[PDB]
């Protein structure tokens, strides 16, 4: 049925342009409107425009026009989005959705009946560099103890995201990856905490495995007590 | 353009009992033809908006009998009759009668359970990291109900201000309780002058505040 | 010898012929032409104002939208109009058009329309809307319809009595087109809305219709001996059109706001836009003169001559020329 | 037609005469040569242009007669033919050829007229003072030189001047 695959992800710099784009399938790319919405990070959804690929007639927002330019193009099925030039507040999720399919120029606009899965855009001056991954010990406890608590301290990292496992996706239960957050630096950097019996740590072997795309990097690091 | 108003901001719902959410519009949504040109979207954690109610009142493809919307005009609701794990996330309403397309506010749903204190944790420095030059402590709040928390770092009994930062995770599936991380950074020249590191948490579940903390160098 | 005056007139080298009660083509000094003969073949602005040409398109389908008619979604304003004299894309699944030549005549009295929506597809909720196209009428390869109007047909072996009405909130009358469907036969109509006897009823503060579709055993047009019929009306502001039915109603998606009313006429043509500007056009081409009076065409648009069936009309101003 | 000049009396028109319609040739001592009224011509001139306007307006202001004719026509049978707007055509086309021929036909009567009335100008200041040869054409008695024949064509000849001989 219905598919919008969009091309993400993608890091940048101030002042660079970019071209993100959206390809629709599964129904005539032409006679719905489709349109991009931005989401920066952990605010609303905010609606930038739509096009309409058979005439390219495009209703733009008055906050977002003149300062992006929506295009598409039928012979590919693709709508885009472009930047002249980049700043730091255009870091966000791009989400590309298909709306009415109204011919005219006044109608119901939605529904807004299918998403995509957004491309992450990041503008910053600091430029990609991979995690430092050091161990968060489990000891020491009082007596014996029930349960205890260990992790991995992913530090220093750009741009997002990183996918952290443990004991190569062998131990799900109990682990806790929290979300990343931005240094004054101006790099990344989250912890991935889990919690096990306190008689493992003797014997079993902890392991965690992260991995950052972006810089082609991937570090394992053993966490063991002492 | 259209501006849209949804309430309540947060919605911390029982596993049995329903919801209900408010989203005023700032002018009439209500078509000659007589349907109102107003949709419901649903923003489940780590994924991207969905299509749940359109035009108003009719349900989406997939979306089940519990959902469901009503109002006209200016003033619409969106109820549901049971909530569960499944169903959290950010609710968003909007406005298709005229462009540009404005959305609401959201209204992020939670699971409601009873209080729940968090397991306390403190970890040091690791040798390989006081290497690189710096030192960075961490503190964990492990599963805990409310969300609310306070983690506040002292180190030799003197409060930290403006050097360490907070992260909490997404509400669990299984158990509906958040985790929460602070990170106390420091210098290796600052971090070696002081020996006594602690977190002293306070939380509705716990009846004092609990401390944990460590010596440097055991 | 002695002296001496004469009395004469003029003469010269002119050849110029006039006719007269008791005589055809008498030689004269000097004549005035008063018809216009020539044009230059091409078809042309109107003040700057481009007319809207409908190449192989007909006015139903370019109305109703017609899947070949793609370029005439949201027309701007036209001078006049241009239609070939048996248009391929008229109605493509065979059918008929009640008070066709009325509303060609009403077009003559409009410049400009601007479609809205109405009824959009996806309110039909209970009915699927899906479904309802054909062949020998494609858009984009596949079977397809009309695309200012939906075909409804059943939905899971039920087609619910329907119930709707726009009221026109806009301040311009508005055009609206609906249809009917007449069953190939009586399994057909069981096969598409499960009713066995249906009807359509319309009703406005001036009209007021009551349908039901006919069975008959007709020719094939097209593959198709189902017929299909549309009608229309003008809903002035602050009217409601008020629809019910159970079974083969063809409901309108679009109407056409009436945003601008003057002078303008359809045209019996086969040629082409020229790129040209005049101040008088005909189908056959346009007409730069000072003449009074012209042969080219009956029907003609602008600031034009009167329209005389003679070949000849010219006037003697001089006197008669010997030689 | 009624006063006959253009197959009248005179054998042709001059096409050494590019003066004016209208006109005169004199012959005597200083020499012959041709030349137009200019009163005449000027008002002829005047007189045409005008009836050319006037003849355009009254085919003008029947064709909105045929017109109108038309619209009632239209309004009163719902079923009517388009063969009957040709019905209509031809009644106008008919009554335009028509307006024209008769108008063509005055226009040359107006001119036999104005001819005939020129010559009746000039024989009329001669009076018994020149023989008349019978062809468009006087014969002086008298002796006529340059400032004579000026006389004649302006409109102040003196004939007290000339008895007979002169
Ligand atoms: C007056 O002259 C015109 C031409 O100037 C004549 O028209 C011709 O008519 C004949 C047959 O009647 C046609 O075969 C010719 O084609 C016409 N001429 C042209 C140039 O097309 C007209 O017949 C003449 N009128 C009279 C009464 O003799
Ligand atoms: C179409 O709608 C109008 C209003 O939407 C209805 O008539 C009145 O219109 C005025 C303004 O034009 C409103 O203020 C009134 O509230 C309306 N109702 C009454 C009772 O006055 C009109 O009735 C509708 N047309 C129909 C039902 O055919």
């Amino acid at each position: 049925e219905v598919q919008l695959v969009q091309s993400g992800a993608e890091v940048k710099k101030p002042g660079e342009s970019l071209k993100i784009s959206c390809k629709g399938s599964g129904y005539s790319f032409s006679d719905y409107w489709i349109g991009w919405v931005r989401q920066m990070p952990g605010e609303g959804l905010e609606w930038m425009g739509i096009i309409y690929p058979a005439s390219s007639e495009i209703r733009y927002s008055p906050s977002f026009q003149g300062l992006v330019t929506i295009s598409r193009d039928k012979s590919i099925n693709t709508a885009s989005l472009q930047w002249s030039s980049l700043k730091a507040s255009d870091t966000a999720i791009y989400y590309c959705a298909r709306h009415a399919s109204c011919s005219a120029r006044s109608c119901y606009w939605g529904p807004v009946d299918y998403w995509g899965q957004g491309t992450l855009v990041t503008v910053s001056s600091a430029s990609t560099k991979g995690p430092s991954v050091f161990p968060l010990a489990p000891s020491s406890k009082s007596t014996s103890g029930g349960t205890a608590a260990l992790g991995c301290l992913v530090k220093d990292y750009f741009p997002e995201p990183v996918t952290v496992s443990w004991n190569s996706g062998a131990l799900t239960s109990g682990v806790h990856t929290f979300p990343a957050v931005l240094q004054s630096s101006g790099l990344y950097s989250l912890s991935s905490v889990v919690t096990v019996p306190s008689s493992s740590l003797g014997t079993q072997t902890y392991i965690c495995n992260v991995n950052h795309k972006p810089s082609n990097t991937k570090v394992d690091k053993r966490v063991e007590p002492k | 353009d259209i501006v849209m108003t949804q309430s309540p901001l947060s919605l911390p719902v029982s596993p049995g009992e329903p919801a209900s959410i408010s989203c005023r519009s700032s002018q009439s949504l209500l078509h000659g033809n007589g349907y109102n040109y107003l949709d419901w979207y649903l923003q489940k954690p780590g994924q991207s908006p969905r299509l749940l109610i359109y035009l108003g009142s009719n349900r989406a493809s997939g979306v089940p009998d519990r959902f469901s919307g009503s109002g006209s005009g200016t003033d619409f609701t969106l109820k549901i009759s049971r909530v569960e794990a499944e169903d959290v996330g950010v609710y968003y309403c909007m406005q298709a009668l005229q462009t540009p397309l404005t959305f609401g506010g959201g209204t992020k749903v939670e699971i409601k359970r009873t209080v729940a204190a968090p397991s306390v944790f403190i970890f040091p420095p690791s040798d390989e990291q006081l290497k690189s030059g710096t030192a960075s402590v961490v503190c964990l709040l492990n599963n805990f109900y409310p969300r609310e928390a306070k983690v506040q770092w002292k180190v030799d009994n003197a409060l930290q201000s403006g050097n360490s930062q907070e992260s909490v995770t997404e509400q669990d599936s299984k158990d509906s309780t958040y985790s929460l991380s602070s990170t106390l950074t420091l210098s290796k020249a600052d971090y070696e002058k002081h020996k006594v590191y602690a977190c002293e948490v306070t939380h509705q579940g716990l009846s004092s505040p609990v401390t944990k903390s460590f010596n440097r160098g055991e | 010898d002695p002296d001496q005056i004469c009395i004469g007139y003029h003469a010269n080298n002119s050849t110029e012929q006039v006719d007269t009660i008791m005589e055809k083509n008498v030689t004269v000094t000097h004549a005035q032409d008063i018809l216009e003969k020539t044009h230059n073949g091409k078809l042309c602005d109107l003040d700057g104002v481009k007319p809207l040409i409908l190449r192989d398109c007909s006015v139903a389908g370019w109305l109703l939208g017609n899947p070949m008619c793609d370029e005439f979604i949201n027309v701007p304003e036209w001078s006049y109009i241009v239609e070939k004299a048996n248009p391929v894309n008229d109605l493509c699944y065979p059918g008929d058009f009640n008070d066709y030549e009325e509303l060609k005549h009403l077009l003559s009295r409009i410049n400009h329309f601007e479609k809205i929506q109405i009824i959009p597809k996806s309110s039909w909720s209970s009915h699927e809307a899906s479904l309802g196209v054909s062949s020998a009428c494609p858009y984009q390869g596949k079977s397809s319809f009309f695309r200012n109007v939906v075909w409804l047909i059943k939905k899971d072996s039920t087609y619910p009595t329907i119930k709707r009405s726009y009221n026109n909130t806009n301040q311009e009358d508005l055009l609206v087109l609906w249809g009917i469907h007449h069953p190939n036969d009586a399994a057909e109509q069981t096969k598409l809305y499960q009713n066995p006897t249906t009807y359509i009823s319309v009703g406005t503060s001036t009209l007021n219709q009551r349908l039901v579709p006919r069975i008959a055993t007709r020719s094939k047009v097209k593959g198709l001996s189902g017929r299909m019929e549309f009608f229309w009306t003008i809903l002035k502001p602050n009217d409601a059109i008020n629809f019910e039915s159970n079974g083969n109603f063809i409901a309108p998606e679009y109407a056409y706001k009436i945003v601008k009313k003057g002078d303008s006429t359809i045209m019996k043509s086969e040629l082409e836009y020229g790129n040209c500007n005049t101040k008088c056009q005909t189908p056959m081409g346009a007409i730069n003169s000072s003449m009074p009076f012209h042969n080219i065409h009956p029907l003609t648009i602008g600031e034009c001559p009167k329209y005389v069936k003679s070949n000849r009309l010219v006037l003697a101003i001089g006197l008669r020329n010997s030689p | 037609g009624l006063f006959g000049a253009i197959a009248g009396f005179i054998e042709g028109g001059w096409q050494g005469m590019v003066d004016g319609w209208y006109g005169y040739h004199h012959s005597n001592e200083q020499g012959s040569g041709y030349a137009a009224d200019k009163e005449s011509t000027q008002k002829a001139i005047d007189g045409v242009t005008n009836k050319v306007n006037s003849i355009i307006d009254k085919m003008n202001t029947q064709f909105e007669a045929v017109g109108r004719e038309f619209n009632n026509l239209e309004r009163r049978i719902e079923n009517l033919n388009k063969k009957m707007e040709d019905g209509f055509l031809d009644v106008w086309t008919y009554n335009a050829e028509l307006l024209v021929l008769m108008e063509n036909e005055r226009t040359l009567d107006f001119h036999d007229s104005n001819v005939k009335n020129l010559y009746d100008k000039v024989r009329l200041q001669l009076r018994d003072n020149a023989k008349e040869l019978g062809n468009g054409c006087f014969e002086f008695y008298h002796k006529c030189d340059n400032e004579c024949m000026e006389s004649v064509r302006n409109g102040t000849y003196d004939y007290p001047q000339y008895s007979e001989e002169a």
